């Protein structure tokens, strides 16, 4: 947690209906943003930790 | 300026209707002064209350 | 100490940030791409404005 | 897909000196990195594993500091006894990795 990484995503297209088996019992939580209609949304910069 | 008064008359009525258009790009307080772009950012919950 | 609960278990946590501009857009949603058809009242969605 | 290089090649300081090593990364491995030992016709041994938890049996002169990219390998005091090559390991990542070992740093003591 301390020595977190940083992961830069772009050019490329992000989908989320394979966000289940990978990491199954998540819990998607968030705030901005409505997940229910994360399908038809565009992101300039995407940054993973 | 004879004729100053009926100017006048066009003159106000087309500067209020381009204030009433204008004033259309108020945020009033919103994320964002879009409704669309209000729909597409937020859940409902509070998009009632934007 | 997996014998306790879950808060003295690990968990992967993965935070992801976004800036959400409809523009320079490089990262974008699984929804295909369909033409375009002019001179007809349509409702479009052009990188996410709708 | 993960490469790594060693620096210095050798080193070589009289007995009381403290001698260093960088282990550098092509990119970040977090904490995850181990340091080895091997003397002359022996096999290599552990001396610090995590880049920071000293292992057993091993004296308290040897220390390991850096996260991310960057680490080192600290000795505060040499006693002609720990000349030998040292290696760091990625222990992160090996789908695809050459050799999960770094390069070869030998270590000179001239008492």
């Amino acid at each position: 947690v301390y020595a977190w990484n940083r992961k830069r995503i772009s050019n490329c297209v992000a989908d989320y209906s394979v966000l289940y088996n990978l990491a199954p019992f998540f819990t998607f939580k968030c705030y901005g943003v409505s997940p229910t209609k994360l399908n038809d949304l565009c992101f300039t910069n995407v940054y993973a930790d | 300026s004879a004729l100053g008064k009926l100017q006048d008359v066009v003159n106000h009525n087309a500067q209020a209707l381009n204030t009433l258009v204008k004033q259309l790009s108020s945020k009033f307080g919103a994320i964002s002064s879009v409704l669309n772009d209000i729909f597409s950012r937020l859940d409902p919950p509070e998009a009632e209350v934007q | 100490r997996p014998t306790y609960g879950v808060g003295h278990q690990p968990y992967r946590v993965v935070v992801l940030s976004f800036e959400l501009l409809h523009a320079p857009a490089t990262v974008c949603g699984p929804k295909k791409s369909t033409n375009l058809v002019k001179n007809k009242c349509v409702n479009f969605n052009f990188n996410g404005l709708k | 897909d993960i490469v790594m290089t060693q620096t210095p090649a050798s080193v070589s300081e009289p007995v009381g000196g403290t001698v260093t090593i960088k282990c550098q990364a092509s990119e970040s491995i977090s904490n995850w990195l181990a340091w080895y030992q091997q003397k002359p016709g022996q096999p290599p041994k552990l001396l610090i594993y995590a880049a920071f938890t000293l292992a057993s049996g091993v004296p308290s002169r040897f220390k390991g500091s850096g996260s991310g990219t960057q680490f080192t390998l600290t000795i505060n005091g040499v006693e002609c006894a720990d000349a030998a090559t040292y290696y760091c390991q990625q222990t992160y990542s090996s789908r695809d990795v050459d050799n999960v070992f770094g390069g070869g740093t030998e270590v000179v003591v001239k008492g």
